[PDB]
């Protein structure tokens, strides 16, 4: 992974020994070369993973996952070089910086292949994301927002530690190669039931659970586009990729823990499916979307059947594409009008025509529309859930009118109907407005014409 | 204070924790802390205030008391043993009389009461000499004679500092307090992992005291000892916010920096020894600590404070004070994380 | 070797520096009183350095190339403003005394460590322990509010504590209506629109609190406007005074050392006049503070410490 | 209060209901005077009496606390026939946790109480039953 | 079960018990009262000196 | 990389693992026992040196 | 303008203590230079 981990922090030293006005052309550009080669990682086997060393491995389940996470870097810089105009030079290369450093430690957070290695990555990501927002956020409560993912994350990440480590204890490794060959049952005891809940409320906190999501909507209506892009994209696939490996060691016991996490999640995704009607702004409505999405990650996760992983990762992948693409195109027309509010600016698509398709072509995935990844992973995982049983057809389909009401909803009232009349500062859509939706949508919509690399190791 | 005269009291109080680290004599080790003590109080009283007064009284009866109940300690195990050998004890009143004296002088709770108010009524570079230089002489002692302390005792001991210093943190806006609240909380982790693997301890201490130096350091640097004052730092000296920051998250024991290592390293040591409950427990309650550090972050770093017209004299002047080692002890405070397996140096 | 304990050790004591002529002079009186004139003269017949009073750019002239900043960088204080509407809104009358005081302080540190380092006496023109009659006579004529005066006399209390008052203070009273014909011929057109009571309030300050306070810790010389044209009387009054009163009896090299290690120290001096008091006359906000420190930083050798701006010739900066 | 301990858990699980309260009690009772004792003792009553009055409020709450806990405790076992259960001393918890908050007059204190309370009384339970240590001997 | 777990009284308790630690008279008189008190409930509540 | 490389450099990697996995499992048991018996370099804890003892003839001989 | 701490919030970190009650409604903020 060396060959990702160095080039990845050599762009620290470029951002910071560019001429003062090439910052962005600079590490725009050579974090799409790295990008470029994270193909590598495609050298995917059919029986063994692709064991690089003692401290990293790449499989089927990480490599799409390091893909999104290093053609987003690219994206995310893009994304914030307007809003941050106006700030001083050594304040923009921080902010890079921070992003560089939360891409290098995203790319060894998925290759570890030592639990307590994955752990500190794992929490390292916190320190640079909680900083992007609270000292880049535009609003008064970006400060609450910070506090709130902060120990939210926390109250989970530490009861965590204290399993892994005891899990060491016992085994002799965390090593997920020799964890798969020398794993045990584990057997009913109350011991038991809390070393599973503390191996996995930590990743529950992160996709999020329903119940323990209030979190998400504050972060994202208060962090600026970059730190809304990186955590809807990447960071909570941190919780549902915990899961999937962390689940190795926690059967059979899964059989029945797993049923109190099920019927939060299920009930979950129709509750918040039908918060997204009633929201009123804009950013928060994204963010609760992504929790009914996530929820069908975490029944798939948990039913654990080789279909339901498939599907698990193909969702993974494409909600982040998607959600990403959303908030990028919710920032658009905030920094024309400067409000979320989603009434406030209507009739889009009379002043904004080809950015009206940009909209219409992130709704259409986020509904689901065949034959989208989108689709493939939710329909993957609603196919396996009716084998768990037959009754959960019913909160699927409900869920998925419900979920095609609000996607089209909010293309309706931003993009139809008549224009806001005394909003007239809707200027056209820059070059780079443009390029950033179709730098999300595209490589979405090419993934339809080979969906294998993005359906994990279950394939 | 002449500098000759200060430069001999400061070898004094080194030379005082020398000689409880190298006596095998428990006499010895008495008359390191008294001459120890006989040193301190100079420092303390050297600008001549009420408040330092105050603070070199309540320190003096605080430590005097406690050498005394050491003295007992003493005594009873010479007439148990009949020797003086600096190692376990031979008399279970004695070792409870010794852990209480020396749980006296580290300042934990629930015998904790002086130390914020000490701190608060002494200069900045006296207070970074109380909450890590002192800690060296009493640590010493419990590393030799842990085998015959009360297992009940010392965790008991060790829950109630990390309780009272991570409530006590909260309510703070004075630096000298919320570093005192802070250094009763570590002493808790030092004091919880003794009796499984002193080697631990040694680890928690060393780094406390380069994070605890560097806090110190920065707060003299530009002569901050609010909250407030603090929060003038970004319209003076910008990178000094940026230290601030990493090193109060590395206080955090947020990974992947120093202070993660100790916390981390101990949680180990306990469960080896299948103790769960403590380890979760006392993580959980150093969020509490970790909350009133990211207040400290906000006010200084991540938010710009209101200023006030006459900065603009500070922007023309360059900062002349010492600063010594700050550079290293930063890099060190922060970055250490790498290199955790050197912990068997201290083996 | 730059000043500190271990220069001290090795000999470097105030007393084996400081004769019979180190003395600090300090030269009071109202508004166009010939004061200056009457300071330069004590300096030239008795060998010390003279110290022109400490105006909003006295910051200026002791760094960088010596030269007045734009008024941005001094916080838009401005003596003019203060004469053409003292009480206006943008508290520009406060502003301007808080920013005086500073200014007095500093100068009043670098006369100390000039006669601690050199043992040659310094004359000044007025100084922070005679700044408040100003502060009294805005005061009395409704320029400042009751806040501002509360505010100045904290940073008072914790800054003037700390140094040791003049040795010599000589007083020049002329009366108001002469101080008010002097203003008029003097011609400035901003000055010309004080008012005799602000002048009389001045002068209530001078006599009611300053003179009474200096006597009981200084020598204290009082002259009429033509009893001070004669210098050579004045300084003749001077090299006969007794030096029985005051603090600096009891000094030694020991406290000396640690006042001299203060004054040395700018950013040390200077600490307290920036408490965080929020008033609104000096609190400034954080966009406007942060975008005139980013302007101060780009002016010439301003960007890093004096002898590290190759913008301006430093030389060798790779082994400095 | 190891022996007071020892005599609690001395005894089965819903036998001798008058016994369990007196041992939950007697340990309640005990630490309302430990409270007792460091509020006189850091906060001086403004009268002799104000602190007996002190000293009262507070023992009698602990000891009612701990009295509640063991008597709804040992009564829910032997109706439910379940000696080894730690839903139990969940309801044992939760009624103590309610107590305080009348004593208190907060509803929403009771609430809390009653959640803190009651998972805490069942922890203590599956420990028991399992031998969770909270203070381990050290071993390596 | 919410109004147990909220963020505002999880944050409310702390807050409580932070003014009953942080709370004190100052009185070298109390503090080492409080002292007796402790080593006495050490020895006789809990053995500490066995 | 082709598949042979890959794989054995698999079984390289597991071989370091599991012989680290098993060494953790013997120091865990190792340590068990020396504390618990004392009869190990580790948990020595000091004893008093016998070459502190005087030998020679005392001034009374009853010693 | 991204929003940054004006006197109101800053003056919450500016008092004795940061969680007022009726027993330290008396304490004030100890001197700047520590004299008294
Ligand atoms: C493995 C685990 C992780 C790594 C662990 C590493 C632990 C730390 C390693 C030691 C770090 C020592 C500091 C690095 C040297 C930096 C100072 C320097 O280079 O300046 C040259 C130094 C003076 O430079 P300066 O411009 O006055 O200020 C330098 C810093 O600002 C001065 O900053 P300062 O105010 O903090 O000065 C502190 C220094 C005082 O600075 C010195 O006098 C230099 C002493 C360097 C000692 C080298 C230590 C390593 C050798 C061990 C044997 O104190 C010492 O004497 C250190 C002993 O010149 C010398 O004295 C050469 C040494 C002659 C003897
Ligand atoms: C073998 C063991 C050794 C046995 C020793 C045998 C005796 C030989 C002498 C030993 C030295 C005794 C020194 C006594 C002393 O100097 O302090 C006087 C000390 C302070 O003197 P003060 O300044 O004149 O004020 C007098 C009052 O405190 C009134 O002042 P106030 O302003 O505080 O008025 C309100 C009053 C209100 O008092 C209350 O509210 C009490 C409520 C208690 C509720 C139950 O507050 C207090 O009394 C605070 C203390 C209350 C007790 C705290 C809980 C324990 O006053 C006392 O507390 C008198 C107690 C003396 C009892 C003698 C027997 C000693 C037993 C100690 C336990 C031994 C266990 C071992
Ligand atoms: C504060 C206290 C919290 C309660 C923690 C109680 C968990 C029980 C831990 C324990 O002591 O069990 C002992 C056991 C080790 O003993 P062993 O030798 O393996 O087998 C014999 C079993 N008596 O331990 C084990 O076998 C497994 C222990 C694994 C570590 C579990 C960590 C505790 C997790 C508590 C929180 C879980 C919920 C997460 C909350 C997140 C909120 C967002
Ligand atoms: C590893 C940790 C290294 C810690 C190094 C700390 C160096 C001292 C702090 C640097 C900041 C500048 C400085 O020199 O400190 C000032 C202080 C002297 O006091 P000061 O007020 O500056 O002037 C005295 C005249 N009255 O200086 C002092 O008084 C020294 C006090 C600190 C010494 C204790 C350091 C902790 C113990 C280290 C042992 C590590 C094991
Ligand atoms: C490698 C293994 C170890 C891994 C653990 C992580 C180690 C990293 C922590 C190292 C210790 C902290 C040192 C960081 C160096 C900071 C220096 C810097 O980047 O510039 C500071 C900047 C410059 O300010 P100044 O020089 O005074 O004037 C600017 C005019 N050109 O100052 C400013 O302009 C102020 C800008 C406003 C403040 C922004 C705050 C957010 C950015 C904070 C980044 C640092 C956070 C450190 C936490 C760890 C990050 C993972
Ligand atoms: C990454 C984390 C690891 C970094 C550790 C770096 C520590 C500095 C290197 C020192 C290495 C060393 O040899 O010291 C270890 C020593 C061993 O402890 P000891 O009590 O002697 O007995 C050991 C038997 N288990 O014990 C120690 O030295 C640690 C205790 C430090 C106490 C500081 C005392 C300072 C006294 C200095 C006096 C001279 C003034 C300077
Ligand atoms: C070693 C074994 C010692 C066991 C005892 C440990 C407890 C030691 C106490 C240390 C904490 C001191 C701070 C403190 O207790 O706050 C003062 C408080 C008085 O506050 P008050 O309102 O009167 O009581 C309410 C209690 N619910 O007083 C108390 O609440 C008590
Ligand atoms: C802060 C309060 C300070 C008060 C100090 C008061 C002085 C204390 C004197 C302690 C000296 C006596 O201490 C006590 O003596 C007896 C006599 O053998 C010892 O012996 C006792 O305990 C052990 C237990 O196995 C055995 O020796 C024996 O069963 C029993 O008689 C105690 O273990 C020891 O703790
Ligand atoms: C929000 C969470 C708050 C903190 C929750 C903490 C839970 C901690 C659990 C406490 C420890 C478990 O509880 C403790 O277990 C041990 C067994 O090892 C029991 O030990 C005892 O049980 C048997 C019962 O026959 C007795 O004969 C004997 O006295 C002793 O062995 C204790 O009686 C019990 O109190
Ligand atoms: C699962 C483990 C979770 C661990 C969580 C980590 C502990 C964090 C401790 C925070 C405790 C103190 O947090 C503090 O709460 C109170 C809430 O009353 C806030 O106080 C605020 O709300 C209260 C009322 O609600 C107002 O009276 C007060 O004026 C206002 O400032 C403080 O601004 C905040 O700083
Ligand atoms: N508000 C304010 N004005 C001051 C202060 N010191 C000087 N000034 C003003 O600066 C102007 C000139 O200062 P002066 O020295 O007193 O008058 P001058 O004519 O130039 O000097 P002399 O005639 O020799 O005494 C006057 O209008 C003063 O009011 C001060 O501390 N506060
Ligand atoms: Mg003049």
């Amino acid at each position: 992974m060396l060959k990702y981990i160095i080039p990845t922090i050599m762009l620290m030293p470029l951002t910071w020994l560019s001429k003062n006005n090439m910052i962005w052309v600079n590490s725009t550009a050579h974090s799409l070369l790295i990008s470029f080669t994270s193909l590598l990682l495609m050298n995917q086997f059919g029986d063994n993973s692709l064991n690089f060393s003692l401290l990293f491995f790449s499989d089927s389940l990480s490599t799409p996952l390091l893909i999104l996470t290093m053609w987003l870097l690219p994206l995310m810089l893009m994304a914030s070089q307007h809003h941050l105009s106006k700030e001083n030079l050594t304040r923009k290369k921080l902010f890079i910086t921070m992003l560089i450093s939360l891409q290098l430690f995203l790319i060894m957070t998925f290759t570890a292949m030592e639990l307590i290695l994955f752990y500190i990555l794992f929490e390292a990501t916190l320190v640079p994301t909680l900083i992007i927002i609270t000292r880049w956020g535009n609003q008064t409560e970006r400060l609450n927002a910070g506090l709130y993912f902060l120990f939210y994350t926390l109250a989970g990440s530490l009861p965590l530690l204290v399993a892994l480590i005891y899990i060491q204890n016992t085994v002799g490794s965390l090593n997920f190669l020799m964890l798969q060959y020398w794993v045990q049952p584990v057997h009913n005891s109350w011991s038991n039931v809390f070393m599973w809940l503390a191996c996995m409320m930590a990743f529950m906190v992160k996709m999020p659970l329903y119940g323990l999501h209030l979190w998400l909507p504050k972060a994202h209506v208060e962090a600026p586009i970059a730190g809304s892009m990186v955590l809807a994209a990447v960071l909570l696939k941190l919780g549902g990729y915990g899961m999937l490996r962390i689940t190795l060691i926690l059967n059979p016991m899964t059989d029945f823990m797993a049923y109190p996490f099920i019927m939060l999640s299920l009930w979950g995704m129709i509750m918040t499916s039908s918060i997204c009607l009633r929201q009123t702004d804009l950013k928060s409505l994204i963010a609760y979307s992504s929790v009914s999405h996530m929820a069908l990650v975490i029944v798939a996760i948990l039913i654990q059947t080789p279909w339901s992983y498939m599907g698990a990762t193909a969702l993974m992948i494409a909600h982040g594409l998607t959600s990403s693409m959303l908030f990028c195109l919710a920032n658009s027309n905030y920094e024309r009008i400067h409000s979320r509010t989603m009434i406030l600016a209507r009739g889009l698509q009379t002043l904004l025509p080809l950015m009206a398709t940009w909209w219409l072509l992130a709704s259409l995935t986020n509904l689901a529309l065949p034959p989208t990844i989108n689709l493939i992973g939710e329909l993957f995982v609603v196919m396996s859930t009716f084998s768990w049983s037959n009754i959960t057809i019913i909160l699927m389909g409900v869920n998925m009118v419900i979920t095609a009401l609000y996607s089209l909803y909010m293309l309706i009232m931003t993009q139809r109907g008549k224009y806001t009349y005394h909003i007239n500062n809707i200027s056209p859509s820059f070059t780079r407005e443009n390029a950033l939706m179709s730098l999300h949508i595209l490589p979405l919509l090419l993934l339809t014409l080979n969906p294998k690399i993005i359906l994990g190791p279950l394939y | 204070m002449n500098p000759i005269i200060f430069i001999i009291i400061l070898l004094t109080i080194m030379l005082g924790t020398i000689i409880v680290m190298i006596s095998s004599h428990w006499l010895l080790v008495w008359i390191g802390f008294e001459m120890n003590m006989l040193a301190i109080i100079p420092i303390m009283m050297k600008n001549h205030n009420p408040r330092a007064t105050e603070a070199s009284t309540k320190y003096f009866l605080t430590q005097s008391t406690a050498s005394m109940l050491l003295m007992m300690a003493v005594i009873i195990n010479l007439m148990f043993s009949g020797q003086w050998t600096v190692m376990k004890l031979f008399n279970p009143m004695a070792s409870m009389l010794m852990t209480m004296a020396l749980a006296m002088k580290l300042g934990m709770a629930p015998f904790h009461f002086w130390v914020p108010e000490v701190t608060q009524g002494i200069p900045l570079s006296s207070g970074l000499i109380l909450l890590t230089w002192q800690k060296l002489a009493p640590m010493s002692v419990l590393y030799q004679i842990f085998p015959s302390i009360n297992l009940n005792l010392i965790l008991t001991l060790s829950v109630l500092s990390i309780l009272i210093g991570g409530w006590g943190g909260l309510n703070q806006t004075q630096l000298r307090k919320i570093m005192a609240y802070s250094s009763i909380a570590h002493m808790g982790w030092m004091t919880a992992v003794l009796p499984y693997n002193p080697t631990m301890t040694l680890l928690n201490l060393i780094i406390y005291i380069i994070m605890t130096s560097t806090m110190f350091t920065m707060f003299m640097a530009n002569s901050t000892t609010t909250t407030l004052s603090l929060s003038h730092t970004w319209n003076k000296t910008p990178i000094m916010t940026v230290l601030i920051l990493a090193t109060l998250l590395s206080m955090g024991g947020l990974p992947p920096l120093s202070g993660f290592m100790p916390k981390w390293m101990i949680i180990q040591e306990m469960t080896k020894n299948n103790s769960i409950i403590l380890p979760t427990f006392m993580a959980i309650t150093a969020l509490l600590n970790l909350y009133f550090y990211m207040r400290l972050t906000y006010s200084t770093t991540l938010t710009m404070f209101p200023s006030t017209n006459n900065m603009k004299m500070k922007w023309q002047f360059p900062l002349m004070k010492k600063m010594t080692f700050l550079p290293t002890m930063v890099v060190l405070s922060t970055m250490m994380l790498p290199l955790t397996p050197m912990l068997s140096v201290l083996e | 070797l730059q000043y500190g304990p271990l220069a001290y050790i090795l000999g470097e004591k105030a007393t084996k520096k400081m004769t019979e002529k180190s003395k600090l002079i300090t030269v009071d009186g109202n508004i166009c009183s010939g004061k200056s004139k009457l300071a330069k003269e004590i300096a030239e017949k008795l060998g010390l350095k003279h110290f022109p009073e400490a105006g909003i750019h006295y910051v200026d002239s002791t760094t960088g190339d010596g030269k007045p900043l734009p008024v941005q960088f001094s916080g838009n204080c401005s003596l003019e403003k203060f004469y053409d509407d003292p009480k206006s809104n943008d508290g520009n009358s406060y502003r301007l005394q808080a920013w005086l005081y500073a200014s007095r302080l500093l100068q009043y540190a670098d006369a100390l460590e000039h006669l601690l380092s050199t043992g040659q006496g310094v004359v000044l023109e007025r100084s922070i322990y005679s700044d408040f009659v100003f502060l009294e006579a805005m005061y009395r004529q409704g320029f400042i509010r009751k806040q501002c005066v509360d505010h100045y006399n904290q940073v008072k209390k914790v800054t003037i504590c700390e140094y040791l008052p003049p040795h010599v203070v000589v007083y020049v009273d002329v009366p108001v209506p002469e101080v008010q014909s002097r203003i008029q011929k003097k011609g400035n057109p901003h000055e010309m629109k004080i008012t005799s009571a602000y002048l009389q309030d001045i002068e209530n300050a001078y006599k009611g609190t300053f003179l009474p306070e200096m006597s009981e810790k200084c020598e204290v010389l009082q002259y009429s406007a033509w009893e001070a044209q004669d210098a050579e009387k004045v300084v003749e009054d001077i090299e006969y005074l007794k030096y029985d009163k005051g603090p600096w009896l009891d000094q030694n090299d020991r406290k000396l050392h640690k006042l001299r290690m203060l004054v040395q120290d700018k950013l040390e001096v200077l600490n307290y006049t920036s408490i965080p008091v929020f008033l609104p006359e000096v609190t400034v906000g954080a966009h406007q503070s942060d975008q005139v420190f980013q302007e101060f930083t780009e002016l010439p050798g301003r960007k890093y410490r004096a002898g590290y701006n190759e913008d301006v010739g430093d030389k060798w900066i790779w082994l400095k | 209060a190891k022996t007071v301990l020892r005599q609690y858990w001395d005894i089965p699980e819903g036998t001798e209901c008058h016994r369990k309260t007196y041992a939950t009690t007697s340990i309640g009772g005990a630490a309302g005077l430990v409270v007792s004792a460091y509020s006189v003792a850091l906060k001086t009553p403004t009268s002799f009496l104000e602190g007996v009055a002190r000293t009262g409020r507070y023992t009698f709450t602990a000891a009612a606390i701990g009295a509640i806990f063991g008597l709804t405790s040992c009564i829910s076992a032997q109706v439910r026939e379940k000696p080894d259960d730690p839903l139990n001393y969940l309801i044992g918890g939760c009624a103590g946790g309610l107590i305080l908050g009348a004593r208190t007059r907060s509803y929403g204190i009771g609430a809390a109480a009653c959640a803190y309370m009651g998972l805490t009384a069942a922890l203590v339970k599956m420990g028991q039953l399992e031998g969770w240590q909270v203070f381990a001997e050290p071993k390596v | 079960w919410l109004e147990a777990i909220l963020p505002k009284t999880i944050s409310l308790a702390q807050m409580k018990a932070s003014t009953l630690v942080t709370n004190q008279k100052g009185l070298i008189k109390l503090y080492f009262l409080s002292f007796l008190i402790t080593i006495l409930i050490s020895m006789i509540l809990f053995n500490f000196h066995e | 990389d082709g598949p042979e490389k890959n794989y054995e450099r698999t079984m390289a990697i597991l071989q370091i693992e599991a012989e680290k996995a098993e060494l953790r499992l013997k120091e865990l048991e190792v340590r068990r026992l020396m504390r618990a018996r004392g009869d190990g370099p580790w948990f020595h804890y000091p004893t008093i040196d016998k070459e502190l003892i005087d030998h020679s003839p005392k001034a009374t001989p009853d010693n | 303008r991204q929003w940054q701490p004006d006197v109101e919030w800053a003056e919450q970190y500016g008092g004795a203590v940061m969680y007022p009650t009726k027993e330290t409604a008396h304490w004030k903020p100890p001197p700047w230079n520590d004299v008294d």
